[PDB]
RNA sequence: UCAUAGGAUAUGAGAAGGCAGACCCGGGGAACUGAAACAUCUAAGUACCCGGAGGAAGAGAAAGCAAAUGCGAUUCCCUGA
RNA sequence: GACCGAUAGUGAACCAGUACCGUGAGGGAAAGGUGAAAAGCACCCCGGAAGGGGAGUGAAAGAGAUCCUGAAACCGUGUGCCUACAAGUAGUCAGAGCCCGUUAACGGGUGAUGGCGUGCCUUUUGUAGAAUGAACCGGCGAGUUACGAUCUCGUGCAAGGUUAAGCAGAAGAUGCGGAGCCGCAGCGAAAGCGAGUCUGAAUAGGGCGCAUGAGUACGUGGUCGUAGACCCGAAACCAGGUGA
RNA sequence: UGUGGGUAGGGGUGAAAUGCCAAUCGAACCUGGAGAUAGCUGGUUCUCUCCGAAAUAGCUUUAGGGCUAGCCUCAAGGUAA
RNA sequence: UUAUCCUUGGGAGUCAGACUGCGAGUGAUAAGAUCCGUAGUCGAAAGGGAAACAGCCCAGACCGCCAGCUAAGGUCCCAAAG
RNA sequence: GAACAGUGGUAGGAGAGCGUUCUAAGGGCUGUGAAGCCAGACCGGAAGGACUGGUGGAGCGCUUAGAAGUGAGAAUGCCGGUAUGAGUAGCGAAAGAGGGGUGAGAAUCCCCUCCACCGAAUGCCUAAGGUUUCCUGAGGAAGGCUCGUCCGCUCAGGGUUAG
RNA sequence: AUAGGCCCAGGCGACUGUUUAGCAAAAACACAGGUCUCUGCGAAGCCGUAAGGCGAAGUAUAGGGGCUGACGCCUGCCCGG
RNA sequence: GUCCUAAGGUAGCGAAAUUCCUUGUCGGGUAAGUUCCGACCCGCACGAAAGGCGCAACGAUCUGGGCACUGUCUCAACGAGAGACUCGGUGAAAUUAUAGUACCUGUGAAGAUGCAGGUUACCCGCGACAGGACGGAAAGACCCCGUGGAGCUUUACUGCAGCCUGAUAUUGAAUGUUGGUAAUUGACCUUCUAACCCGCCGCCCUUAUCGGGCGGGGAGACAGUGUCAGGUGGGCAGUUUGACUGGGGCGGUCGCCUCCUAAAAGGUAACGGAGGCGCCCAAAGGUUCCCUCAGAAUGGUUGGAAAUCAUUCGCAGAGUGUAAAGGCACAAGGGAGCUUGACUGCGAGACCUACAAGUCGAGCAGGGACGAAAGUCGGGCUUAGUGAUCCGGUGGUUCCGCAUG
């Protein structure tokens, strides 16, 4: 039984997926500290105690309350409200 | 009592 | 063994040594010694008598 | 006859006063120009053992005190 | 040449060989196996062969142990671990 | 002797390292039971004998040597029910007829005919499987034990718990034996400090601890480790021998 | 072709086929190391009850093996998360 | 409304999956093909239906009954019911 | 005891039990018949347990606890027995026939007659090897591929002589 | 009864021999012949730890090893590896 | 002619025991010839002692063709004997889950005596035949797999024997000669004899081609042997020689980053589709201050389609060290000044995750850079640019240091 010869593939690489995106919910409590959003770039930006890490993760700068939020006409931000105390 | 055997190579 | 995967203990530094020399003492809090009599001597040999 | 320790986690891992193994880190001997400080500080600081690993080698340190 | 080698004779409850399928002290000494392969390493100075025993053998009366107010031949058991 | 009881226990309960196998080194079986006592069946009969049937002996001879018991497979004789128009993993549920009569039960045997229904095991995504294993019956045949570890449960004692060797003592219990072991304190690579400690210049922060207290000895059980380690099975490797 | 002999296994012997060396030969036979090792195949014996998977991820000289995680179970807690 | 969920500890097994529907790749928009995603069933699930038929449709067997109502699928005869 | 709910299941976890041998302590049974074995229409949710009769002819239950060589249907498992195939394949190169005899019995043993086969052997001698198989008398269970009065077989005796 | 079939032509091996006991008898092996090469004798080569041996009671016209394979005609080029 | 080589295959033979294409082509033989013989030569891939080409004789050799001959065949017939068959005697075996064991079409682990629907079939044998029971026999030799073996190879690895070579011991005496050291020690050459050697001769032990002794002779501090050392060394030994894979081999791949596949969280496979990485930058880093890009049109010396200049238009059609994606014009793009935070100690809390690792981080302290201040700064618009442990090196060190220092 005759098996024609095969050829090969230049592809067949990728990454590790990077888990980027939302870490906690519009209206959830977080802690000072806590990563709300994973991103290459700014498709959030940092709005009210929030941060911008060195890879653009947007972080908790105190513990309250997560506020995704429109940012103008074509951009978003995410905020941290104290709560009512 | 064959050479090789059944199916053979 | 992990199948093949390298060992816990072999992916991890050995640290520190042993010293020849090491004291170890027999500890004796305050609250023990509230147990003898008032005045007493209290001595090694009497803690282990 | 006796069970023998594990020469090699015994150079390796410390029973804490609750019964965890603290151990050192991996990626602590050489390469340092590849690794960040903040990397490379915190590698510095001792750990302790995983839940998983700790079921698989207790019985290894059975003797250690 | 002396002599020695060699030869002859006499005397010897002199040796020889066996045997415990054991234990003991020596000479020689594997490999499978484990290491998830393998060579250092392990198995193991084991099995086995050889020599020598003795009722036991071997060791033994400090060119020792230690680091105390020290101990006081060796062997073996417990422990150290 | 909380060891075996004739496939066990020695290979060997017996004339066994025999018989038998192999040139040899070497391998290596099977095979126990009359009865309390031989009282081991005088005599008669069929038969050449074997073997029987009587008669005797004996508690028993259907204990007569192939001799305690005497299962199953397997082989027969007799016969209650069924069976020569039927398509069958063989049963099961329904069911007349015929034959019986019990641990007396809404009983037993047989079964015309009707419905349903592709063994068991192993291994598989999936096996009625046209995959694997078993002729049948019987016997034998596979997670054990020791010493350690750990957890649960139990018991004793409890900030303590416990002895080993040894000595005495039934090969015993037990008494003695505190050397040793674990725990009551941790942190640190270590010196060391100590309810703290390490890092650090730090009265910072952080790690591990305390505060937030239970262990230890023994036993049963689960699991792990070292041992052949649940049982059976290679091809091979090495050592010392036996063979032209 | 007879008789008597010689060579022995990490070895003999071979007018060479890896042939032959006691019906055994790419390394004889016997015993022992030895219950070698076997991530492989087969097998693993009474009953009922409660609960009840997986056939995935990661890493692996790994791919029909293993380890940790996932999913099952038993206990004790927390408790209502 | 429901009764799970978490922690710690003891004990596992599993790491060959299958088909079906739907969303993709690979293939020839072939395969009872292969490889993912997602739901189901089988696996480990007997019963009824689909003639027979792991994976489809209906539906989850603690036992007994010569009671009743239904599901899918059916109701001329085989074969229960027009 | 009520109510309510639940009770398919492989790997596997957990629980509760059945039975086997042995031991200890109670308590018993048994020659007026133990265990084992055979039979039955009995009992328990299962593992299993009784009762009755027969066989058997001397040992054995029960309770509680302990300890295990503790349960088999599968291993092309080991050993033994016995089937199936089956009254089947086979009965191993070859010339016998008849008469007589012996005998419980005769194709098969003995005798006779003719016939047939070997004859550089299928004859005579003798190695090695075997070891009594040799001779005589008696025998017929097994051996002999049938039979058997026969035999290389069984039992008794006997038999091998060297300057 | 017993007692060559023969011929024409080609491949391979010159020939008689030998071989896979038990699936191969051959074109394979051997062979006489060729050639290369080693060996001055306690030879070289070989067996053996060694002693001791074979070689050989031989001595370069001899001995060992490699390749080729009667005979005939022949056997070119390359010493970089 | 040119390139290359150590040299480019001579003689002879050639579709061959060698020729894939191939039944090459032509001729012969036959009615017809993929075979055979003779020629030819595009020799896939003959070729000169792993000999080339011939070759009488020889062959249980292979190949092609003839004569003779025939049951080889057309095409089979009859006969003999041995079995088979019947009776009497004797009496195995392999196999075997239990079987009351039809056929067709279908179904199903995809090829059914046994399942479904039909069709057919009274019960029991005997002689025959083999279609099926995926018949029996032998745990498939092929193939794959096992981190299973064994035999064999070598420029696989590591060893060992053997062999060669040196030092040193056994091992001494002279002589010159030539290196450090003006008189002392090494190296070298030659000579000696007395160790050692003799598989030389005579004598003796002694009836002895062993051995020993004695005396000659030869050789000689060499050889041999011991210890140590280097070289050589498939002669021999132990072993290794990956995995994935639409079977294996061969090809390709193996870690990291980006995108798509990926089903609008995250994740998600294939030897699916596309690309990158194993760095670079002393500024291309930090900060303060200032700024705006591509391209086009029009004008203008050299000067063009396009250099520099000017105007106008100009969400970016540019740039962002580098792949891609996500971002970026209050710039993250461009320019300039000053700098070294491309800091040390850390770190509430998070993300990611089997583990090991990986990521983000406000804030605190120390001491700084830039800034008037606010403040920003623990490298770079973000996401690759990397590698555990063991072992070893280097620097530091209020640590240990086997009686004590
Ligand atoms: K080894
Ligand atoms: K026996
Ligand atoms: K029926
Ligand atoms: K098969
Ligand atoms: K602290
Ligand atoms: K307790
Ligand atoms: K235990
Ligand atoms: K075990
Ligand atoms: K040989
Ligand atoms: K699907
Ligand atoms: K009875
Ligand atoms: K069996
Ligand atoms: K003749
Ligand atoms: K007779
Ligand atoms: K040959
Ligand atoms: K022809
Ligand atoms: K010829
Ligand atoms: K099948
Ligand atoms: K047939
Ligand atoms: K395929
Ligand atoms: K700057
Ligand atoms: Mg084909
Ligand atoms: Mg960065
Ligand atoms: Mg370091
Ligand atoms: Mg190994
Ligand atoms: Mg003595
Ligand atoms: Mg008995
Ligand atoms: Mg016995
Ligand atoms: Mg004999
Ligand atoms: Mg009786
Ligand atoms: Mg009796
Ligand atoms: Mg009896
Ligand atoms: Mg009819
Ligand atoms: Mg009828
Ligand atoms: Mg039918
Ligand atoms: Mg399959
Ligand atoms: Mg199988
Ligand atoms: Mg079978
Ligand atoms: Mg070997
Ligand atoms: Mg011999
Ligand atoms: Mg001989
Ligand atoms: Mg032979
Ligand atoms: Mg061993
Ligand atoms: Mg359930
Ligand atoms: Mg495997
Ligand atoms: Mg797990
Ligand atoms: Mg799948
Ligand atoms: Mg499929
Ligand atoms: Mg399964
Ligand atoms: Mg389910
Ligand atoms: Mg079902
Ligand atoms: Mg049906
Ligand atoms: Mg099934
Ligand atoms: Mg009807
Ligand atoms: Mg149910
Ligand atoms: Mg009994
Ligand atoms: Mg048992
Ligand atoms: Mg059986
Ligand atoms: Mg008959
Ligand atoms: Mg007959
Ligand atoms: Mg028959
Ligand atoms: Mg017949
Ligand atoms: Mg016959
Ligand atoms: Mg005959
Ligand atoms: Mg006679
Ligand atoms: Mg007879
Ligand atoms: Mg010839
Ligand atoms: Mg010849
Ligand atoms: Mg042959
Ligand atoms: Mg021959
Ligand atoms: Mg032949
Ligand atoms: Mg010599
Ligand atoms: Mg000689
Ligand atoms: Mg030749
Ligand atoms: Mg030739
Ligand atoms: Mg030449
Ligand atoms: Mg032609
Ligand atoms: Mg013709
Ligand atoms: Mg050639
Ligand atoms: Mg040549
Ligand atoms: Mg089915
Ligand atoms: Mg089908
Ligand atoms: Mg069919
Ligand atoms: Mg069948
Ligand atoms: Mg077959
Ligand atoms: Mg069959
Ligand atoms: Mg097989
Ligand atoms: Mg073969
Ligand atoms: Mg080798
Ligand atoms: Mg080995
Ligand atoms: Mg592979
Ligand atoms: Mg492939
Ligand atoms: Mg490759
Ligand atoms: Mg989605
Ligand atoms: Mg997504
Ligand atoms: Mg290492
Ligand atoms: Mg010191």
């Amino acid at each position: 039984a005759s098996k024609k010869g095969v050829g090969s593939t230049k592809n067949g690489r990728d990454s590790e997926a990077k888990r980027l995106g939302a870490k906690r919910a519009d209206g959830q409590f977080v802690t000072g500290g806590s990563i709300l959003y994973r991103q290459r770039g700014t498709k959030i930006y940092p709005g009210e105690n929030v941060g911008r890490g060195g890879d653009d993760t947007l972080f908790a700068k105190i513990d309250g309350t997560v506020k995704f939020e429109r940012f103008g006409r074509d951009r978003k931000k995410v905020s941290v409200y104290p709560v009512a105390q | 009592r064959l050479a090789l055997g059944d199916r053979a190579p | 063994f992990e199948g093949g995967q390298m060992p816990l203990f072999q992916r991890l530094p050995k640290r520190g040594f042993t010293n020849i020399n090491r004291k170890e003492y027999a500890v004796v809090n305050l609250d023990k010694l509230n147990g003898f009599a008032e005045g007493t001597e209290v001595t090694p040999e009497l803690l282990l008598e | 006859p006796k069970m023998k320790t594990h020469r090699g986690s015994a150079k390796r891992f410390k029973k804490t006063g609750s019964g965890k193994l603290k151990r050192s880190h991996a990626y602590t001997s050489h390469l340092f120009a590849n690794k960040s400080q903040k990397q490379k500080r915190k590698l510095r600081k001792s750990a302790v053992v995983s839940a998983g690993d700790f079921k698989r080698i207790k019985q290894m340190l059975a003797n250690i005190k």
